[PDB]
């Protein structure tokens, strides 16, 4: 096995939570609590690499965290989470950005934007704003349902890709 | 203290 350190951010809301579950217990929950920051270990193979993926789900917290305080430290790639019904979730991602650069201390962390709640119709972030902007970063875009699992895989595979590729360089 | 804001309290 190979150890990977994910982290998902993004806005109260956009289902950070949700699509973390629905990828370690391939469960879809109506309802988790979005006070709650913690850490998941995934194992799944991919490109024939057993990988493990240790995934930090992001929420809001003002007192120190160690666990937090590890993955800003050894954190690797990050998914910057909006919804697409949500376009105050869209407009927070230059800044989630803007910040993971500062915390790497780097221009270049790999990163993957997703657009959650892909299965809902009245879509208010068009697809074409947000593959623009992931063209702006030079990064790939992912559109997901943590409802209907429709991406999800994709968006955390194309994460390790990054890492990998951004080790080679 | 990292913003911008963005995850709140980044320090
Ligand atoms: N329809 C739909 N609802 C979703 C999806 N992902 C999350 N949700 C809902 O959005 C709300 C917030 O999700 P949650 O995972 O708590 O968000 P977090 O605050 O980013 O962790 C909950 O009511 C979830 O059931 C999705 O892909 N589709
Ligand atoms: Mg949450």
């Amino acid at each position: 096995s190979t150890e990977y350190k994910l982290v998902v951010v993004g806005a109260d809301g956009v289902g950070k939570s949700a699509l973390t579950i629905q990828l370690i217990q391939n469960h879809f929950v109506d309802e988790y609590d979005p006070t709650i920051e913690d850490s998941y270990r995934k194992q799944v193979v991919i490109d024939g690499e057993t990988c493990l993926l240790d995934i930090l789900d992001t929420a809001g917290q003002e007192e120190y965290s160690a666990m937090r305080d590890q993955y800003m430290r050894t954190g690797e790639g990050f998914l910057c989470v909006f919804a697409i019904n949500n376009t105050k979730s869209f407009e927070d991602i230059h800044h989630y950005r803007e910040q993971i650069k500062r915390v790497k201390d780097s221009e270049d962390v790999p990163m993957v934007l997703v657009g959650n709640k892909c299965d809902l119709p009245s879509r208010t972030v068009d697809t074409k704003q947000a593959q623009d902007l992931a063209r702006s970063y030079g990064i790939p875009f992912i559109e997901t349902s943590a409802k209907t699992r429709q991406g999800v895989d994709d968006a955390f595979y194309t994460l390790v890709r990054e890492i990998r590729k951004h080790k080679e360089k | 203290a990292i913003g911008g804001f963005g995850f709140l309290f980044l320090d």
